[PDB]
DNA sequence: ACTCTATGATTGATCGGCTG
DNA sequence: TCAGCCGATCAATCATAGAG
């Protein structure tokens, strides 16, 4: 099928938000709904995004730093 | 940053004629049976697990489907 | 226009927890 | 005690969009 990007502002706040709690990214269901609407997707590509988001960085933290030390706070 | 946890936490391929066969006996009850659990595995040529986990698999993402 | 990388989605299979 | 299910997640892979 067709695959869609998300918005720059949608990829912005869900990366605030995965590195704001890299110790444990894992959003509740609750906190996931929230991330949905303010990115204007589902809760699905929510959980997706964090899915992929995870196993892709344990795979290679080095080549995410860059990006780790950008939303840091 | 630092590593944490969760950072430091074969799959079949199955055939076009095994998933059109699942997704029948899917059709035709979403639960199964011990009996037509193995029945169907001997057909399709799989385990009983493999069968028992692809209707569990099944199961969610037609939840997933009714709720999106 | 092509090669290589980034990334959204899918899916067989695992993991902790609940239940009969 | 034990197997089946649920919900979440994992891990590998598919197919495409974007970068150089």
């Amino acid at each position: 099928r067709k695959r869609r990007n998300f918005n720059k502002q949608a990829t912005e706040i869900l990366n605030e938000y995965f590195y704001s709690h890299l110790s444990n990214p894992y959003p509740s269901e609750e906190a996931k709904e929230e991330l949905a609407k303010k990115c204007g997707i589902t809760v699905s590509q929510v959980s997706n995004w964090f899915g992929n988001k995870r196993i892709r960085y344990k795979k290679n933290i080095g080549k995410f730093q860059e990006e780790a030390n950008i939303y840091a706070a | 940053a630092r590593t944490f946890d969760w950072m430091k936490v074969l799959r079949t391929n199955f055939t076009t004629r095994q998933l059109t066969e699942l997704e029948k006996e899917f059709h035709f009850n979403k639960y199964l049976s011990r009996a037509r659990r193995v029945e169907i595995a001997a057909t399709l040529e799989l385990n009983e697990t493999q069968v028992k986990i692809w209707f569990q698999n099944r199961r969610m993402k037609q939840k997933k489907r009714e709720r999106e």
